[PDB]
């Protein structure tokens, strides 16, 4: 529905979706490659 | 330790008072027409740039210092 | 002879003594050993922890320079896409409504075009419409 | 039938989801400044201001209450699921005295797997302090499958609550006359909810909880104990455990109730095996209150002319000093939701305060008294809940006074008389607050100065000038003698706090007599001072919300306004909302002192380890009596001494608490940005920053604005309370988990 | 010492920001174009036009005293 | 007592007079605006300084300004 | 001089103080078309009687608040109230409305007061008027 | 000189839109000393504490406006 699409596109939903995307990226990277103090 | 703390606190109080009484001067004793286009007037011209870059440097120091301290903690 | 007070971690007795008992950060059982290996090439202090040297030297470029370039690229990407989206929506009829309800199509279109942000920024500066003139900006009374 | 509804009043559509701010006329137009955002999140659930029709407001309230019920159901189902899948409840059940409860497991990602400490039995996880394990053991839980089924049922109930809200608003909305059947509502909610709930719980306990707990306390392994339905299916086991069950239900209908004495006792005290209350005592208790509540029902006239009328009772109780008496209150409490909210919030907050103060003295759950962390956590948590609810009562009462109070319907009634001698009330209350604070806190400061000057014989202590609480000692003596003398059929005292023997389980003191001395006198009167001051602030907010000698028209200005202006010398913080904002801090202060007193007294005079000989060694020894009389004693022997376990928590499983401790100390300080400053400075700073962003042609369309004065105060108080409470929470949890 | 010296730098720049913005905005700003007519120290300009609440330069000094104390600490 | 001044940018919307709770302001005939009326402050000794008139003024900057000055019993708005 | 039956009130602690007999008080009088309940500015509700009324208050702001309530919160709008200042000696000074016409609407014969012939941005700089007992708005 | 639809820059030096640009909504032809009416996209600070909007219209004299269009 158009109203549902408009609600999903509001500021809090976008900000939280982007934050979870970034957090998932960082968490997965830190899981598969932890303890990166510098480019060795 | 007592002497260092005492004279440093005195210095801080005096440094605050200098700016306070300078603001008092700007309120009371500043004549825009007499000090026209000179350095004193030029200060009030790019004051927005002054405050903006000062805010940027304060935020830049605070964010990345608190981040380092909290990261270490 | 630089950093006479900082010794390599590969020989610092404190670092070698403390690297045996490195805790496992992840569920991998040998993450601590990997961390000890990776940190054995750094410059440890008397207490055995790595120290980062930031003075411009390229021998320690991994401490600051590479993360600096990475962060600068990412931050420029974010700022450029945000500014472009703002300027784009500013010509519409309800710029404020599109500020709270994000135009996801246009938003993503600007999202994907931000990897060339340095070239776009330099072209913007040369075109002269990156920076407004001082006489075209509202200012507070002096 | 008194049911009256309207069919499909509001269509179910998604369009209004795409237009935030639709409820408000001032916000649905579209944002021009950032304030439009903050208003949107602030005026959302204020249905009274949105529309003038009372019926629509009542419908919205009904469905919103359905929504909160659904949320609470989801929370309960989540608790049960996380106790069923990620907990050592089955392990703890076999060895309750050697395994710490734990129901939260932490993923190892960035080293937070260190939080998964060793809780005993080979299980690694975060120790819980809610006491859910003891409640589940008392309820008869023995397997994780039952907990999983409970979680599934909770999720189903949450979905049903959501559907109920949708149906009873968007489809079949009740009429106003339906909501105002206060007699019918009170009857159904006293007899059908409290009485029936108590009867059902008594039935569950008698037919499920007592047999399982009796077998568990004897020494039977959890897996050997029969499943709860097998007791009902084969009553032979029930008759074996309790002989009177062989008699069946015949004595109940013939009033030969005494035969049921074996499983319906009046023992009183604590169960030696578990340290909790006897389940037979609880069974007769909940049965008795069920009978009492069902009898308390059938009291108000609903449909058959047989019953009392609330309006008649209210208008009949009037006297010489009170003019019209309780006249017009029925119309107040049947036309304004805010007055009902105020009364219910005050009573409920006091109720949770009573719960906190009574659940620790007579611990109802098995193995709860010996788990000091759970005791402290439960006490402090429900204490804070009660304080917040009381402050909310003080707020929403002033809201009612500003909005729903009408002088036409209140002439010479109790409300008007209250509004007439309000100056006398406030003046006398202010005097009593000053007197209490002066004399009590001056006893404290006087003791501090006497100790600092090397004259301990001039202090206010048990060795020095006594100041003994003779009345509290007398009532403790009376309650200690009550079994046999004034309650002949009781076997032991209501609790061992008043007096008696020392009940200790697993070499840990569960409950021993709590002696009151000079320090207890001082702290109790300090509590009285703080409570009277908070009451003074909230009462001044409620009474003076309409007007005052300074501003005679505050009612027209609204309930939430920052000031009237810099005139009249300055009129800052005159609204009722400002009185709530000021009372929040004093509630925090009073409750902090209360929880500090509870923690220190519990650690110093009750909790501890009992030797095989019988000697009791307390957690902090007997230092409360000789240290809690000076502020320096409170600072050194309580904060500095007991904060060691939270400052030395780094590198261990408790490290998170330590982190959170510092977190609190941060946010509190952060709040001082908003409380100490004003919005013009921030507005000018935002002007400069807006010039900066404008120079690069990146200025936002939604013009940024500094927070409003009211918003600034609200943000300051919120972050302040959050920081302080988080600090206290981390400190208490670390200390209580580090004292065995 | 590196971290604490950079924290001190943050404190100095923030206190300077507060004092300097007060001194420069003492004459007037967008919220109060005619602040000089009201003197150096006045309470506010009422709840209107947004709220004012410490728009005077004396209030800037009062706010900067806290940051001076924190930096000295 | 406080001072109240009305400048020539007034448009004669009379909002300031309506907003005044102590009846300090008045509407007098004028010619500088379309409404041909301007605000006045004859009874300025009763002003308390609540700035409601300033809040009510819709001009780009307040055509009515209140400067707080000497404080009397009336200015403090005292009932005792 | 001042006539009118006082409204029926039970008495409250929010009323007058020694200032009334020491400095001054204020009186408000109005004609009511029906005996009906209104709200005291000092706290409480009192009934006002058919015909003349007379009420003594401590501040002019309270009197004008009562006048606003009379004008707004009653369908038979009461537009005839009069506010006087009563001195301890006995002098009564007519305060509101000044000329009998409400200040909200413009009436001829009034005199402009406090009106400046310039705009707010044209005020003189303080430095040009310092060491004199004047302020930029005073000039 | 200034007509409808004219984009003008404000030089009142104390208004909220000093240096900003607005459009001429109307001009009144009489002895009025601030006859030009200019409306702006942005709104000023006008309003009580907590209001969600300001004022986007004002009156100016002819001499304090610079034509841009
Ligand atoms: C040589 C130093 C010096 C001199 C000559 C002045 C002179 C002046 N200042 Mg200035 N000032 C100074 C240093 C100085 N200041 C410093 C260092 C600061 C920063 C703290 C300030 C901050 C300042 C402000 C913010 C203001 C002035 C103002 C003024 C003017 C008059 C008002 C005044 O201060 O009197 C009145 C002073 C007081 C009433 C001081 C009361 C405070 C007391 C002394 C504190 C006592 C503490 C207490 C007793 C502790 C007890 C401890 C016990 C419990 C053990 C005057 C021109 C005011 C102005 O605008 O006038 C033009 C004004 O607003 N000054
Ligand atoms: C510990 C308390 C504390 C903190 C953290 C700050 C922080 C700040 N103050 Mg401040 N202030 C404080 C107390 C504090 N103040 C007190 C008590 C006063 C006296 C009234 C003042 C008076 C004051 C003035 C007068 C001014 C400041 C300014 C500033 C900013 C300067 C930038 C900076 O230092 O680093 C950068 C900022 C930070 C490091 C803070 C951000 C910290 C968080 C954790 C970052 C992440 C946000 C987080 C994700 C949000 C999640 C929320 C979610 C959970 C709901 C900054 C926001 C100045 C300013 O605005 O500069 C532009 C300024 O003009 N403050
Ligand atoms: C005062 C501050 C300061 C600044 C701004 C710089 C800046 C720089 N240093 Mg540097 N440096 C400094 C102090 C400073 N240095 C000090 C105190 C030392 C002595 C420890 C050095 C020792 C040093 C070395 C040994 C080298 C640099 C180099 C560099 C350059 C790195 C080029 C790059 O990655 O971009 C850069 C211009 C590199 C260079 O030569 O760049 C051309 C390099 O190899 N620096
Ligand atoms: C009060 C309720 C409550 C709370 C606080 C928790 C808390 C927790 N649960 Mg839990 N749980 C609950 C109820 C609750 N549960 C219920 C009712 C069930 C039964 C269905 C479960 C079943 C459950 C399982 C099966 C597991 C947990 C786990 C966990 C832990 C990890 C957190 C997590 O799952 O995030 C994980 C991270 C995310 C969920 C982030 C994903 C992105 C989110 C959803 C963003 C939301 C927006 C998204 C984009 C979708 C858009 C929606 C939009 C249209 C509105 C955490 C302690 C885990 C655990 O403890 O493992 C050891 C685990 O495995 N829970
Ligand atoms: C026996 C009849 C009965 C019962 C049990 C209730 C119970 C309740 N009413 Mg209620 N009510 C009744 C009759 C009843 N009402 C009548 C006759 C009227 C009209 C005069 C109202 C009008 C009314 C209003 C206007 C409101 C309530 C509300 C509530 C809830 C308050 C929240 C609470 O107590 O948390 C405790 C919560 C629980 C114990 C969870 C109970 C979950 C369901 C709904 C209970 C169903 C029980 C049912 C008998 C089936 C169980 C039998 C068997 C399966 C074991 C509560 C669930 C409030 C609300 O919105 O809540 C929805 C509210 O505002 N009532
Ligand atoms: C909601 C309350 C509730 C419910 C549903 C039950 C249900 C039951 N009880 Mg029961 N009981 C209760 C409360 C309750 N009890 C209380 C409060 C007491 C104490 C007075 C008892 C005392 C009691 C006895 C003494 C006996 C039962 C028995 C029974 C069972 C057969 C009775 C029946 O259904 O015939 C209608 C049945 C499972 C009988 C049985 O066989 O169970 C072992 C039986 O002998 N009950
Ligand atoms: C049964 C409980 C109950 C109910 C139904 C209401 C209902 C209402 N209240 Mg009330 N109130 C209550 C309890 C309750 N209150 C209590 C206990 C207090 C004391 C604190 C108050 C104090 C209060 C005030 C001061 C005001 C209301 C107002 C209102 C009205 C709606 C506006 C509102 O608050 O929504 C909007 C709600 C919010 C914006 C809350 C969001 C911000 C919260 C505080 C953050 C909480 C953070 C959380 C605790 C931790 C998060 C940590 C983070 C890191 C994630 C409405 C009639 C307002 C009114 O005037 O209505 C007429 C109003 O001004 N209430
Ligand atoms: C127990 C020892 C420790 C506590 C001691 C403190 C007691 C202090 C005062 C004595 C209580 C007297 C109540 C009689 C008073 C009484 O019963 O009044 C009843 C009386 C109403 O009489 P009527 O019969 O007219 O009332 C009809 C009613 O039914 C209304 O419809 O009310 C008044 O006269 C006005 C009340 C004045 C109240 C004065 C305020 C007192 C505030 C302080 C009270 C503090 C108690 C705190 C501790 C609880
Ligand atoms: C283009 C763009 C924008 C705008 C950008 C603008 C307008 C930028 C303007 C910048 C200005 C005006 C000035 C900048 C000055 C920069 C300086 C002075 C840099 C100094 C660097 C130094 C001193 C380097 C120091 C060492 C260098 C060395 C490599 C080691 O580390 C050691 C160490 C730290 C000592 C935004 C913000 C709008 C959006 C962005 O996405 C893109
Ligand atoms: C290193 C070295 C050196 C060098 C040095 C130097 C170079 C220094 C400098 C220094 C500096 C360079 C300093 C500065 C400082 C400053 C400050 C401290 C400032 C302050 C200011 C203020 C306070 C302000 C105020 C005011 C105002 C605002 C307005 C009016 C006026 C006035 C002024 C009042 C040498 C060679 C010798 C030797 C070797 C070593
Ligand atoms: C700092 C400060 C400001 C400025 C602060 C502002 C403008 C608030 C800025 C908030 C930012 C934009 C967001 C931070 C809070 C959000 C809730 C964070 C949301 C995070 C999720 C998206 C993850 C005031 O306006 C103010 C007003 C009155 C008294 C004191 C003060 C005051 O102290
Ligand atoms: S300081 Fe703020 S709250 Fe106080 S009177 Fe002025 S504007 Fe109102
Ligand atoms: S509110 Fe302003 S514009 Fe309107 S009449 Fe009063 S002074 Fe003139």
């Amino acid at each position: 529905m158009d109203g549902l699409k408009s609600f999903l596109s509001t500021a809090p939903v976008m900000i939280m979706a982007l934050l979870t995307f970034t957090a998932g990226i960082l968490i997965e990277f830190n899981r598969f490659y932890p303890d990166l103090l510098f480019h060795p | 330790a007592a002497l260092y703390t005492h004279h440093q606190y005195i210095a801080g109080f005096l440094m605050v008072g200098a700016f306070a009484h300078g603001a008092i001067f700007f309120v009371r004793d500043y004549d825009p027409v007499a000090n026209k286009d000179n350095v004193l007037a030029r200060m009030l011209e790019h004051k927005e740039a002054l405050i903006s870059h000062l805010s940027w440097v304060s935020l830049f120091l605070g964010f990345h210092t608190l981040g380092l301290y909290v990261h270490n903690d | 002879d630089d950093f006479a007070n900082l010794t390599p971690c590969s020989e610092n007795p404190a670092y070698l003594a403390k690297s045996k008992n490195f805790l496992n950060t992840t569920n991998d059982p040998n993450s601590g050993k990997i961390r000890a290996e990776r940190y054995a090439s750094a410059l440890c202090g008397p207490e055995g922890y790595p120290h980062l040297i930031v003075d411009g030297r390229f021998t320690h470029a991994g401490d600051f320079l590479i993360p600096s370039i990475l962060f600068l690229y990412i931050a420029g990407w974010i700022g450029w896409v945000g500014r472009s989206y703002l300027i784009e929506i500013r010509e519409s009829k309800n710029p404020e409504m599109q500020e709270v309800v994000i135009n996801v199509p246009l938003a993503i279109k600007k999202m994907l075009g931000g990897f060339l942000w340095p070239l776009a920024a330099v072209g913007e500066y040369t075109s002269g419409k990156l920076v407004m003139k001082d006489s075209e900006i509202p200012t507070s009374p002096r | 039938a008194k049911v009256s509804v309207d069919n499909n009043p509001v269509p179910t559509s998604f369009e209004k989801w795409g237009k935030p701010g639709h409820f408000d006329r001032t916000l649905a137009r579209g944002p021009k400044t950032t304030t439009w955002i903050w208003n949107l999140h602030a005026n959302a659930h204020d249905f009274d201001s949105q529309t003038s029709d009372l019926e629509d407001v009542s419908r919205k309230i009904f469905s919103a209450h359905f929504g909160h019920l659904a949320v609470v159901f989801v929370w309960l189902s989540g608790m049960y699921f996380h106790g069923a899948k990620f907990s050592n409840y089955e392990g703890w059940l076999a060895d309750p005295t050697h395994i710490k409860p734990s129901a939260q497991v932490v993923w190892p990602i960035v080293g937070q797997g260190i939080l998964n400490g060793d809780v005993g039995g080979g299980f690694h996880g975060i120790q819980i302090t809610s006491g859910l394990f003891y409640l589940w053991r008392a309820s008869g839980f023995t397997d994780s499958y039952q907990l999983y089924c409970t979680a599934i049922g909770g999720l189903v109930m949450a979905a049903l609550m959501l559907f109920a809200g949708w149906f009873h608003y968007h489809v079949k909305a009740p009429k106003l006359e339906w909501f105002q059947n206060v007699e019918s509502m009170m009857n159904h909610h006293l007899a059908g909810l409290l009485g029936l709930g108590s009867l059902g719980w008594a039935g569950h306990q008698i037919h499920v909880s007592m047999p399982i707990n009796k077998l568990l306390d004897a020494g039977v392994a959890p897996k050997d104990i029969p499943l709860p339905h097998e007791f009902i299916l084969e009553p032979s086991k029930m008759a074996e455990l309790y002989p009177s069950f062989a008699q069946g239900l015949t004595p109940f209908f013939t009033l030969n109730w005494g035969v049921y004495s074996d499983f319906l006792t009046f023992k009183g005290g604590l169960n030696p095996v578990t340290g909790g209350l006897w389940l037979s005592d609880t069974a007769h208790h909940h049965l008795a209150i069920a009978v009492l509540f069902i009898i308390a029902g059938h009291m108000y006239r609903t449909n058959w002319g047989i019953g009392h009328s609330m309006k008649e009772i209210l208008e009949a109780h009037k006297g010489p000093f009170t003019g019209e008496g309780h006249k017009g209150l029925y119309e107040i409490l049947t036309t304004s939701w805010h007055a009902q909210l105020a009364i219910n919030l005050a009573l409920l907050g006091s109720l949770t305060i009573i719960v906190a103060q009574h659940m620790y003295a007579m611990p109802p759950y098995p193995y709860q008294a010996i788990d000091y962390a759970t005791q402290l956590s439960l006490f402090t948590h429900h204490m804070w809940i009660g304080g917040f609810l009381i402050v909310g009562a003080g707020a929403h009462g002033a809201i009612f006074m500003v909005r729903d109070y009408d002088p036409a319907k209140n002439v010479n009634n109790l409300l008007d008389r209250m509004l007439r001698h309000r100056d006398a009330i406030i003046s006398h209350l202010n005097w009593v607050c000053i007197f209490l604070g002066f004399h009590s806190f001056g006893l404290y400061i006087h003791n501090d100065t006497m100790r600092a000057l090397g004259r301990p014989q001039d202090m206010f202590s048990d060795t020095a000038i006594q100041l003994q609480p003779i009345f509290a000692q007398w009532v403790q003596h009376l309650h200690t003698l009550a079994p046999g003398a004034t309650a002949p059929n009781a076997l032991a005292t209501a609790s061992y706090a008043f007096g008696g023997e020392t009940i200790a389980v697993a070499g840990k003191v569960a409950m021993m007599p709590i002696t009151l001395g000079t320090a207890d006198f001082m702290v109790h009167h300090i509590h009285a001072f703080t409570i009277h001051v908070t009451a003074l602030i909230l009462l001044k907010g409620v009474l003076y919300a309409r007007s005052s000698r300074l501003v005679p028209d505050k009612a027209n200005l609204g309930f939430r306004f920052p000031c009237d202006g810099p005139g009249r010398g300055g009129t800052c913080q005159v609204s009722g909302w400002d009185h709530v904002f000021l009372g929040l801090f004093w509630m925090y202060n009073s409750l902090s002192i209360v929880i500090f007193h509870f923690s220190w007294k519990m650690q110093s005079d009750v909790w501890g380890t009992v030797s095989p000989d019988g000697s009791v060694t307390h957690v902090t020894l007997g230092n409360f009596a000789q240290s809690a009389i000076t502020i320096n004693g409170w600072l050194r022997d309580f904060l500095w001494a007991q904060a060691a376990n939270v400052i030395n928590s780094y590198g261990s499983a408790l490290s998170a608490y330590g982190i959170m401790f510092l977190a609190g100390h941060f946010v509190f300080a952060f709040s001082l940005m908003f409380l100490f400053s004003g919005r013009g400075y921030w507005q000018e700073l935002i002007e400069s920053i807006v010039w900066a962003h404008n120079k690069l042609n990146v200025a936002p369309a939604i013009q940024p604005r500094a927070l409003s004065i009211i918003q600034g105060r609200a943000v300051g108080v919120a972050h302040y309370l959050l920081g302080g409470i988080v600090t206290t929470w981390a400190f208490f949890l670390a200390r209580s988990l580090s004292i065995g | 010492d590196f971290l604490v010296h950079h924290a001190i730098a943050l404190g100095l720049h923030t206190t300077a920001l507060i004092l300097i913005k007060g001194a420069l905005d003492a004459r007037g700003s967008k919220l109060m174009p005619d602040k000089k007519d009201f003197g150096y120290s006045f309470p506010c300009d009422g709840p209107g036009r947004g709220g004012t609440c410490d728009i005077s330069a004396w209030d800037a000094f009062y706010l900067a005293m806290f940051w001076m104390l924190n930096t000295l600490g | 007592s406080h001072s109240v001044k009305i400048y020539d940018t007034c448009i004669g919307c009379t909002q300031c007079v309506r907003a005044c709770p102590l009846d300090v302001l008045e509407m007098v005939p004028w010619d500088g605006c379309k409404a041909a009326q301007i605000a006045s402050s004859p009874r300025t000794e009763d002003c308390v300084g609540c700035k409601r008139c300033e809040t009510a003024c819709p001009t780009d900057f307040l055509s009515i300004r209140v400067y707080l000055g000497a404080e009397t019993t009336r200015s403090m708005g005292l009932a005792y | 001089e001042l006539s009118g039956q006082p409204p029926k009130f039970g008495g409250s602690t929010g009323g007058l103080l020694s200032k009334a007999n020491r400095e001054e008080k204020y009186a408000i009088t109005w004609t009511s078309a029906s005996e009906q309940v209104f709200e005291m500015p000092t706290g409480g509700a009192a009934i006002m009687n058919e015909g003349e009324n007379l009420l003594y208050l401590a501040r002019k702001e309270q009197c004008l608040a009562l006048g606003t309530q009379l004008r707004t919160k009653f369908k038979p709008k009461i537009q005839d109230y009069k506010i006087y200042r009563v001195y301890p000696s006995g002098e009564v000074q007519y305060l509101h409305p000044a000329d009998g016409v409400f200040p909200e609407k413009v009436n001829e014969g009034r005199e402009a007061q406090g009106t400046k012939t310039r705009r707010i941005g044209q005020n003189p700089e303080p430095v040009t008027i310092k060491f004199s007992g004047k302020a930029p708005y005073e000039v | 000189a200034l007509n409808r639809g004219d984009k003008v820059r404000i030089k009142r030096t104390e208004s909220y839109w000093y240096g900003d640009v607005g459009t001429v909504a109307s001009v009144e032809k009489s002895g009025i000393l601030y006859p030009v009416i200019v409306r702006f996209d942005r709104v000023n600070y006008n309003g009580f504490s907590g209001s969600a909007s300001g004022v986007n219209t004002n009156n100016f004299a002819e001499n304090e406006l610079e034509l841009v269009q």
